[PDB]
């Protein structure tokens, strides 16, 4: 099985900074990307950004960049190599991005693209 | 004489040539087809399964009608609900990897009928030759 | 030997250098080797076969009527082989032609392939 | 005439696509220099000259680079041919010890945070009962504090100890000729504007692969093989975000790398044959090691990319070369070897630019480790030991590896960054022609003959 | 070198009437393997030359049987039987026995 | 930026008939993946490359369509199925679409 | 056709079936003969010995009256000795597993006769087509 | 090896009369001193330059007889 | 048992003892077969 596991919902002031981890269990860490969506109220989906855990390269979209980071910490352990954590640093908040916010994976099949994102978070809400 | 080359029948030569004009040129696709730590081992590992697999397709001509005579004419009437297409559209038109999709699905009952055929002339041969 | 392309300037005066490349589409269909050659026709004149070279070898062959101003070298990864030549005079004014040359086995007689491009007329005023 | 009957054909040509166990080969002139020099000496064959390369008329092949074969092949041939060069060389577990560090004798200047440490510990000797306090100087990437005094300890004395990797082999890439074997077939895409995916009609068949360098770089791939006459772009999807875009360009840009301090090399015995070699005293000044480009050259060449880049997103669109947006320093960071030492060479001043729908040289500096951790495995490094004198290499930059940015809102330009990800994108760029069949004979054909009795 | 003479050099034939082309060598073309060394090429105006005659003989494929070729190790003979329009143009002989390649000055069949 | 629209918006049924989704791209040539998302709950894959369906997913739905066209049908509709559903492309994802009980 | 099903001539399928009888389905114990970390090596050192045993019968008949005839008259009057019974009883009654224990002891001078025999009559077909 | 006789004309019957004729440039010397005088090593060494225009021989003469056989068998 | 000796008349053969084979084939053969009855025994590091 996959699970991907989040922190509980929080409260925070504008213009301070959430951290959001994003625990993975289940599957080799070291190989999917980890993709990072929201979703605001009544405004559809938005799309974030992604990271590659092998070394940890990212992208985010174009109207969110010098806001967002993306980390990741491997499991450097040769008896847990599954688990792992992401990370989302959001700075620059503003009332606004009173949203919901998701950590997918991509599915595992074969003809699976990278964006038919399978795995889902819980999802965690944050109020400013 | 010199400036003036040679070329000389090369292995897969003739792959988009006409079926007629590829069944001249058949044996230097069988010569190239068996000559040519652990890595010597996956080699080997790869070397034997060529040679395995050589034997597997001398083996299925050791059942038809011939083991060694690399075209075969045999006795079994060519179903027209395989291919229902005259011979001179064939040999003549068509390349072979076209007619390898094009009766790829229908293989396994030629097979078999072969099989069959190249028994039952055997042992008709046998008692032909048993009653002298 | 499906296809031969020459290329080099179309007009060039006296003092500077002739350059002609002859590209190979289609290198061999067998087992061997070409022989590949560079030939020039001066107009109302017959041919001049300039020089070649095999695909088997690095040893070029150069006619001594030339005076070893000729320079011809290959290189199969870019399936291009080359001539040039220096110093030139009004008698080097010609049809260039690329050719392709090789006996042709795989039939059930013996037989040629024999291909030339179309060749490029260059006038040096 | 409608009595017509079977007959067999064995020994005709077709194929089929499959995936097998590739050979190697190597040139007469690796073989010239012996005795382990470098990997795969051994391991792999002495080639055959003049490698057939025969056409075939009237054939449309499907190639396909990205779903393709031969490349998690030699992905997993060059990790463990990686692997294997390494067992008989020493292993350092007995170094990790609380390393004293101090600064190195220099004109510590605030503002410039000095990249060298001067480290001071005690080590067993091949004698198990004295010990000897021994210096070296290590680099600041490799050592980290330990919590007034200063005491320090190597990077990954709490993951892994890991090996030395012993000198007399050496890391430069040589030529490898992959072979298909027997009773298999590679063909070879001989076409010009040949994207990687679809039909390709002008393909030949090849016994042995030309000479394909392994590099280990991550972005801007150096020493590949270049285009025919164009600068091609390749991708999956381009209209994708997540896969990388491949460029190749036909003239290359040469890139002149250096670091200009001549280190010492010194054996410190550790134990009983054993000896671990560390870094003595520069002579001479500190500087910085740094890769050196030609800034028209580089101009031009980013004028033919983005000339390419806009036939596939409208002719007005405004093209923007953005440095890499972060990660890891392996990806970051133009990583490569040069001459047996690794490099991370900072690449900001490259991909920086914004084009509109219309003997100077670029310096970008760099910073090395003694420390890898290439490929990314849980339990491994590589100590890469020091090279005397100074050190200049010359190479080519012939390709670059992109990612575009994933832009909603009303976007009308495309920023570009690089980005290195994957190591297998490299080897992509090179066995884009290539695919493997298996040839099967014995097809099946009606004519007009019938068996005797 | 081996020069190569054709005769004549300039030679324009109605249409119809039988021809005969000689070419001659300073050197016998019988070479080791027993095989004589004479190709005979036709260049048509503004084209390529095209092989037409090749060992003793023998006539490329395509080529209709009115061309014949004869001779000798140094004295060859290219008869056309019927003259037709697109026989027009410069023929030549050519030696491969040795290097250089040497052509005959050729023989123009043009229209008066 | 590639903006797809939902055709339907609020679309409302009673439970056991059929239902079509349509969805209409910017630009053509791509697969298109549908979600769908209950009141207050983690959204899932329905259909991903546009034809094949997910893990966990019972064979009534089925999408279809090309070009710049798509369609997700879904048949005999049950009470737990009224959701709200999402179109998506590589980035972009339409407002969705909202099945009402009737 | 529904609810029946087919069953298709297994191997060793005839076991213990009659020898006139086994003696029409000899052809799937030869397809069955040749086709189907150290672990690899131990199954390769399996494999390969299957490949070699199988060219080493072959081989034999290489070298007796039929290379790949698969049943085949020859030239060798059969002793006496060895069975002294009627052919009515042994192609109706016997099985072939009998059969194998009963001639077991008499071997070993059956294939040198049949060695001999067939180069003699390799030999004297040479002398017969050497005078045309 | 095997191989190689499977393309002649002779799959096992392991000696072969085939149907090229030998030409006396390789050995110019008559049946009589060559089956009754000279030994097996000898020929080799006298025949070993002599070798690999025959296998082609073969091969084209086995591959000759064998159309023809089958236009033969293809006309009734 | 009883390897087969087995004569053969008119023959002469070319020997050479010191360009032969089957000596380094022998060595190389005797010194790996040397190595690798020393693998399983100790290693006396502890001893220096
Ligand atoms: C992209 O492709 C380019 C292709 O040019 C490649 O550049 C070349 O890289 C290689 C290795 O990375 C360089 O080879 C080294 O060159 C130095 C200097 O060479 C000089 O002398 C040679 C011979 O006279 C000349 O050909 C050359 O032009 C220079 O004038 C050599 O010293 C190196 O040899 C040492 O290492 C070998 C490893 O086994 C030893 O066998 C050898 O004996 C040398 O070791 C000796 O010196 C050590 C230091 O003093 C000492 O510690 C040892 O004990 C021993 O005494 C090696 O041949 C080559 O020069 C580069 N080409 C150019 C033009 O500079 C790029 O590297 C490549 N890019 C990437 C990313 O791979
Ligand atoms: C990394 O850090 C280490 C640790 O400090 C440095 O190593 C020391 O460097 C100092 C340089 O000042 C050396 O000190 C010199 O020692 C000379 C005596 O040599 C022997 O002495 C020691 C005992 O003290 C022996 O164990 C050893 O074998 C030496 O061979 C003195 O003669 C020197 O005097 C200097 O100053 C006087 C007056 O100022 C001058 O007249 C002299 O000419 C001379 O310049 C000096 O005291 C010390 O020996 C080094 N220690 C070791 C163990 O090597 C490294 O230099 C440093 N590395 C870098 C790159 O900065
Ligand atoms: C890849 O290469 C690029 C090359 O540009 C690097 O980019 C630069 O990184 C540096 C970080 O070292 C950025 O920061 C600059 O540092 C300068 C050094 O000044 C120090 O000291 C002063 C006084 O004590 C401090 O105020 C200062 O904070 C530093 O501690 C500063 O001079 C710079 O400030 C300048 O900013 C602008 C520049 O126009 C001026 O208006 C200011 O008045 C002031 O002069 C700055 O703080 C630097 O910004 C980066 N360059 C650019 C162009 O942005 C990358 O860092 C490198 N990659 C990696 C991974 O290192
Ligand atoms: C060893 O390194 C030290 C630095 O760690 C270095 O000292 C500095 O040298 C420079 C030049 O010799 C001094 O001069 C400065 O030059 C610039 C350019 O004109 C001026 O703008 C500076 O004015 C301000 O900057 C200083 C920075 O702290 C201030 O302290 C100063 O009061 C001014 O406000 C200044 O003129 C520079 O002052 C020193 N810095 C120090 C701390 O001494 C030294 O030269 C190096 N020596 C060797 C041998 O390498
Ligand atoms: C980005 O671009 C790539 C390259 O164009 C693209 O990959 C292509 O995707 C399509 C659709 O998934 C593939 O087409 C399929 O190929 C398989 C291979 O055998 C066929 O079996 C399919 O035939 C049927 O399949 C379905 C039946 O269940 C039907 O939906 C379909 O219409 C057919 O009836 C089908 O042809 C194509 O092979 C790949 N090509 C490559 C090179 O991978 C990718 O989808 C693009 N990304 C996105 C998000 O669209
Ligand atoms: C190499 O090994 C030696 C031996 O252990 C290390 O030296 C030791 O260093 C410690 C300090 O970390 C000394 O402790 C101090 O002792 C003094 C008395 O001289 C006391 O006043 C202090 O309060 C403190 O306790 C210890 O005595 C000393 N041992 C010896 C034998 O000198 C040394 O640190 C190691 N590393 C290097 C780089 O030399
Ligand atoms: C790509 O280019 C940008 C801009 O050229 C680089 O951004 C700059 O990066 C440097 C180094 O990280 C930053 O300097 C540091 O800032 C921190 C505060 O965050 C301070 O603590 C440090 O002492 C140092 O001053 C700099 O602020 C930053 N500038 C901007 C505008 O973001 C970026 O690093 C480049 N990317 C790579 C991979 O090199
Ligand atoms: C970067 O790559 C190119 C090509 O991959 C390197 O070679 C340059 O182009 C050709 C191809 O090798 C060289 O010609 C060679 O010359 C030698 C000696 O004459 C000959 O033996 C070879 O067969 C081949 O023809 C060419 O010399 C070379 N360019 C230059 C200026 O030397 C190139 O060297 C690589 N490095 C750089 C810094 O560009
Ligand atoms: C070496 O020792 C320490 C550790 O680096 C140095 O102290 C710091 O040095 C950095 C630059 O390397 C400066 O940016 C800091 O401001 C320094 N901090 C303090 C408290 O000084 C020290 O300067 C170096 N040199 C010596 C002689 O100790
Ligand atoms: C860098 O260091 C090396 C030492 O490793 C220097 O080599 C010395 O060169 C001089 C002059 O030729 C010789 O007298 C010495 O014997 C050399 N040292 C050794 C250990 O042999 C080299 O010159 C230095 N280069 C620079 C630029 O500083
Ligand atoms: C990289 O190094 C090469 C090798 O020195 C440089 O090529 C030299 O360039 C200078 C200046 O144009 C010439 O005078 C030399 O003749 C060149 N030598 C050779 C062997 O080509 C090259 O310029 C360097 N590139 C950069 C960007 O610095
Ligand atoms: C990025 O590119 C620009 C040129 O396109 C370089 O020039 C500087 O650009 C910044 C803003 O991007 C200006 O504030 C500076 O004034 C420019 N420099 C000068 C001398 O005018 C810039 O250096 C490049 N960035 C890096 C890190 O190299
Ligand atoms: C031909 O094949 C069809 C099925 O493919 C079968 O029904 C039919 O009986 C066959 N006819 C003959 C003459 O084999
Ligand atoms: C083989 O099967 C496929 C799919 O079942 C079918 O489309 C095709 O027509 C068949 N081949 C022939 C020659 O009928
Ligand atoms: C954009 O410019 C290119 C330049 O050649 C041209 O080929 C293309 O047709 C142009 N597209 C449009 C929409 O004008
Ligand atoms: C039959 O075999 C016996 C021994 O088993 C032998 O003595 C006898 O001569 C043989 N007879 C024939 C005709 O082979
Ligand atoms: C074979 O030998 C055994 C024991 O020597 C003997 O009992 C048996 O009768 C022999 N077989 C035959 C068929 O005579
Ligand atoms: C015999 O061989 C020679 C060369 O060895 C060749 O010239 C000659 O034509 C051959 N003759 C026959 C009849 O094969
Ligand atoms: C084979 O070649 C050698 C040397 O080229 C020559 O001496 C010998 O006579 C040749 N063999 C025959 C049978 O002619």
């Amino acid at each position: 099985q996959v699970q991907l596991v989040q922190s509980g919902a929080v409260i925070k002031t504008p213009g301070s900074s959430v951290k959001i981890s994003c625990r993975a269990s289940g599957y080799n860490f070291r190989d999917y990307s980890i993709h990072w969506v929201r979703l605001i109220p009544d405004k559809g989906f938005e799309w974030i950004g992604w990271i590659k855990p092998l070394w940890g390269a990212v992208s985010y979209a174009r109207q969110l960049q010098g806001r967002v980071s993306m980390t990741r910490q491997l499991s450097q352990d040769p008896d847990d190599p599954d688990w792992g954590v992401a990370y989302m640093e959001f700075s620059g908040l503003t009332p606004a991005d009173t949203a919901e916010y998701f950590c997918v994976r991509r599915g595992s099949c074969d003809y699976c693209g990278d964006f038919p994102w399978q795995y889902w978070g819980q999802g965690t809400v944050v109020v400013v | 004489a010199v400036g003036i080359g040679a070329v000389f029948l090369g292995f897969l030569g003739a792959a988009g040539s006409t079926m007629g004009a590829a069944s001249m040129t058949l044996t230097v696709q069988a010569r190239n087809l068996l000559s040519g730590t652990v890595w010597g081992i996956k080699q080997l590992q790869a070397r034997v399964l060529a040679v395995e697999r050589y034997l597997r397709d001398q083996q299925l001509l050791g059942i038809w009608g011939c083991s060694g005579k690399l075209i075969c004419c045999t006795n079994v009437p060519w179903n027209s609900s395989w291919s229902n297409r005259n011979l001179s559209e064939i040999w003549d038109n068509m390349t072979w990897l076209q007619w390898d999709k094009e009766i790829s699905n229908y293989t396994q009952i030629i097979y078999g009928l072969l099989e069959e055929s190249q028994n039952q002339q055997e042992k008709n041969e046998q008692d032909l030759l048993a009653l002298d | 030997q499906v296809q031969l392309v020459e290329s080099g300037p179309g007009v060039v005066k006296p003092s500077e250098t002739l350059s002609l490349t002859c590209v190979v589409s289609g290198g061999t269909p067998g087992r061997g080797f070409l022989y590949w050659s560079w030939v020039r026709q001066p107009p109302g004149k017959g041919l001049e076969w300039i020089g070649g070279t095999a695909t088997n070898t690095d040893i070029t062959d150069y006619n001594p009527s030339l005076k070893s101003r000729a320079a011809i070298s290959k290189d199969t990864s870019r399936n291009q082989f080359l001539l040039n030549l220096k110093p030139l005079t009004a008698g080097d004014t010609a049809v260039y032609y690329c050719t392709s040359r090789a006996k042709d086995y795989r039939g059930p007689s013996y037989s040629r392939i024999d291909v030339w491009g179309p060749g490029v007329l260059v006038t040096v005023s | 005439a409608e009595n017509l009957w079977v007959t067999v054909y064995y020994g005709v040509p077709v194929w089929k696509d499959a995936e097998t166990t590739l050979f190697c080969a190597s040139d007469a002139k690796a073989y010239e220099t012996e005795k382990h020099n470098v990997w795969a000496t051994h391991a792999c064959v002495p080639t055959d000259p003049n490698p057939q390369e025969i056409h075939l008329e009237n054939v449309t092949e499907e190639f396909n680079m990205w779903k393709n074969n031969m490349v998690e092949q030699m992905h997993t041939d060059i990790i463990s041919l990686w692997d294997q060069s390494l067992k008989p060389c020493v292993k350092l577990t007995p170094l990790c010890v609380t390393l004293q560090c101090t600064n190195v004798t220099n004109n510590i200047t605030d503002d410039m945070r000095g990249e060298l440490k001067n480290c001071s510990f005690n080590m067993t000797t091949e004698l198990r009962d004295k010990k000897q306090k021994v210096y070296s100087l290590f680099y600041r990437l490799d050592v980290v504090q330990i919590n007034s005094n200063k005491e320090y300890r190597l990077i990954n004395c709490n993951t892994s100890a890991c090996t030395q990797a012993c000198p007399k082999v050496s890391f430069e890439p040589i030529p490898i000729h992959y072979c298909a074997p027997a009773g298999f077939a590679i063909l070879k895409c001989k076409d010009k504007k040949f994207n990687g995916t679809g039909p390709c009609p002008s393909v030949s068949t090849v016994q042995c692969t030309h000479g394909i360098k392994p590099v280990v770089s991550t972005q801007l791939l150096l020493n590949g093989s270049l285009a025919e006459e164009e600068v091609m772009i390749r991708s999956e999807n381009i209209t994708n975000n997540a896969k990388n875009i491949l460029v190749q360009f036909n003239t290359p840009v040469q890139i002149n790398c250096t670091r200009p301090n001549n280190n010492t090399r010194k054996s410190i015995r550790i134990g009983p044959g054993q000896a671990f070699y560390a870094t003595g005293d520069i002579i001479g000044d500190i500087r910085q090691a740094h890769c050196n480009v030609s800034k028209a050259t580089w101009n031009e060449t980013l004028g033919k990319v983005v000339k390419q880049l806009r036939k596939h997103f409208g002719n007005n669109t405004i093209i923007r070369f953005a440095n890499s947006s972060g990660g890891d320093l392996e990806v970051t960071t133009h990583s490569f070897n040069c001459g047996g030492e690794f490099f991370y060479c900072n690449t900001s001043g490259l991909f920086n630019s914004t084009w509109i729908s219309n003997n100077d040289s670029i310096t970008l500096p760099c910073r090395i480790k003694q420390i890898i951790n290439m490929w990314q495995r849980i339990g491994q490094c590589m100590y890469a030991p020091p090279i005397q004198g100074v050190i200049r290499c010359v190479s080519n930059i012939t390709g670059l590896i992109l990612t575009r940015d994933g832009g909603s809102t009303n976007s009308t330009t495309e920023t570009f960054r690089p980005g290195g990800g994957d190591m297998r994108d490299n080897w992509r760029s090179e066995l884009y022609k290539y695919k493997v069949v298996k040839i099967e004979p014995l097809g099946v054909a009606p004519t007009r003959c019938k068996r005797r009795v | 070198d081996i020069v190569m003479t054709q005769t004549p050099l300039s030679l324009p034939v109605t249409p119809g009437e039988p021809a005969s082309i000689s070419c001659r060598s300073s050197q016998s073309l019988l070479d080791s393997d027993g095989n004589t060394c004479l190709d005979w090429f036709l260049q048509k105006p503004g084209q390529s030359p095209q092989l037409l005659i090749y060992d003793v003989s023998n006539r490329v494929s395509g080529v209709p049987d009115r061309f014949s070729g004869s001779g000798s190790d140094t004295d060859f003979t290219l008869k056309i039987s019927r003259v037709e329009a697109e026989d027009v143009g410069v023929y030549y002989c050519m030696q491969f026995v040795e290097f250089p390649l040497t052509f005959g000055g050729g023989t123009k069949v043009e229209i008066r | 930026e590639i903006v797809l629209t939902q055709s339907p918006g609020i679309l409302s049924l009673s439970p056991g008939e059929t239902a079509t989704l349509f969805c209409k791209a910017s630009q053509g040539g791509n697969a298109m993946t549908w979600y769908q998302k209950r009141r207050g709950q983690v959204p899932r894959l329905l259909i991903y490359d546009t034809s094949r369906r997910a893990s966990g997913v019972p064979d009534r739905f089925v999408g279809s369509g090309s070009g710049t066209d798509f369609f997700l049908t879904i048949n005999k509709l049950d009470r737990e199925d009224f959701a709200v559903y999402y179109c998506q492309q590589f980035e972009f994802f339409g407002l969705g679409s909202e099945l009402e009980v009737h």
